[PDB]
């Protein structure tokens, strides 16, 4: 299973003219490109090592796609402004994301595409990829404009043929990395809270992909975690980190196990401290 | 209009070891709009030349960014992240705890 | 590559 997703963001700026436009591309949990109409070089540019051996032909085209999207989105922000009867003074956000996913066979499993205005679902592309559906009541005129114009087809073509095709080329270019599973380095830390209790915190460091799951269990096992769990976070070197903590009665530490589940480990590791 | 407050996590790239070079990270996520200011501090001092990742967002549309800078943890020095966002009545400061 | 076409909302 692999995916190729892009995230597009356009933010209006009443004062400073043209709204900011940003695009980032990912292959699974690895960002490989980006575009920013506000940086030194508007260009789609490389953001992963395995993308520095590409020619002008590639960068010019993607740059063209990013720039065209930006211009349309400029127009769309004025349009969306008219729909919510919002004044020209405030700043607003138009978001667009699209992606294709492969199944194990390595072939097209599914595709997706949706727009959002000011952080809310606006227009979504149907599961079969053959028509649109307004998710926000205010997006209904866009749904018809779009279905009548038959715009889903060009998106479906892209999601099934182009996206998938390139997802394959990308995995091949960055195989050394992209296909390698990096399991987590693990351990449980002990942090006394008082003379009665103490927090048991299980660590998972430097793993990839991001998906992982840590589960505390002690043991007359009614339920039951009540665990403090932080959002899986990026180490900054391409890998991820996470931990799950609980409060144990002092002396009762050892009755606790932390189960670590991830793709890169031949099977789940169990931690006790 | 929808607005979400940023969740914040301050931490080091690799396990903290006094004297050993490392990276101080501040990951902000789950927020909306994307306008946001993030400072990494040293003894309240505003560290300069801090870099950040490219603005992206997740399925729920909320943005996320990783801010960072090279640093050398000591036993005496204190580090923190200062975040300002339209949803915060006042700048929020969360201090680095090598145990989290 | 990214979608070469988008929507005029």
């Amino acid at each position: 299973s692999h995916s190729l997703k892009y995230f597009h963001t356009s933010v209006s700026r009443p004062g400073r003219g043209e709204p900011r436009f940003i695009s980032v591309g990912y292959v699974d949990d690895t960002q490989f490109v980006r575009f920013d109409n506000d940086a030194a070089s508007p260009r789609m540019v490389p953001r992963a090592p395995w993308m520095e051996q590409e020619g002008s032909e590639y960068w010019d085209r993607e740059t063209r796609s990013a720039r065209d999207t930006a211009q349309i989105f400029r127009v769309n922000l004025r349009t969306l402004r008219g729909y919510y009867n919002q004044s020209e003074a405030g700043s607003h956000t138009l978001q667009w994301m699209h992606g294709c996913e492969l199944g194990p066979d390595r072939r097209f499993l599914r595709g997706y595409e949706q727009f959002a205005y000011d952080g809310k679902d606006y227009l979504t592309l149907n599961e079969d990829l053959r028509s649109w559906t307004a998710v926000d009541t205010a997006a209904q005129i866009s749904e018809q404009k779009s279905n009548d114009a038959s715009e889903a087809e060009h998106q479906r073509a892209y999601l099934e043929d182009t996206c998938v095709e390139w997802l394959h080329k990308y995995l091949e270019k960055g195989k050394e990395t992209l296909l390698h599973l990096e399991p987590p380095k693990t351990h449980v830390t002990h942090h006394p809270i008082s003379d009665h209790e103490a927090t048991l915190r299980c660590w998972a460091l430097g793993f990839y992909p991001a998906e992982i799951t840590l589960t505390w269990q002690q043991d007359g096992e009614g339920h039951t975690q009540d665990t403090e769990l932080v959002e899986t976070r990026p180490a900054g070197d391409g890998t991820f980190q996470k931990w799950a903590a609980v409060v144990v009665p002092s002396g009762e530490e050892q009755r606790y196990t932390c189960h670590v589940q991830h793709e890169g480990l031949p099977e789940p590791v169990t931690l006790r401290w | 209009m929808i607005q979400r407050t940023p969740k914040i996590q301050v931490y080091s790239r690799h396990p903290a070891e006094n004297g050993k070079s490392n990276f101080l990270n501040c990951y902000v996520s789950g927020f909306h709009p994307s306008d946001i200011e993030v400072d990494l501090l040293k003894n309240g001092e505003r560290i300069e030349k801090v870099e950040h990742s490219d603005l992206s967002f997740s399925k729920d549309w909320s943005f996320y960014l990783l801010y960072y800078t090279e640093f050398t943890p000591t036993e005496k020095d204190e580090y923190a992240c200062r975040v300002n966002h339209v949803t915060l009545s006042q700048p929020k400061i969360v201090k680095w705890d090598r145990d989290m | 590559v990214m979608a070469p076409r988008t929507l005029f909302l």
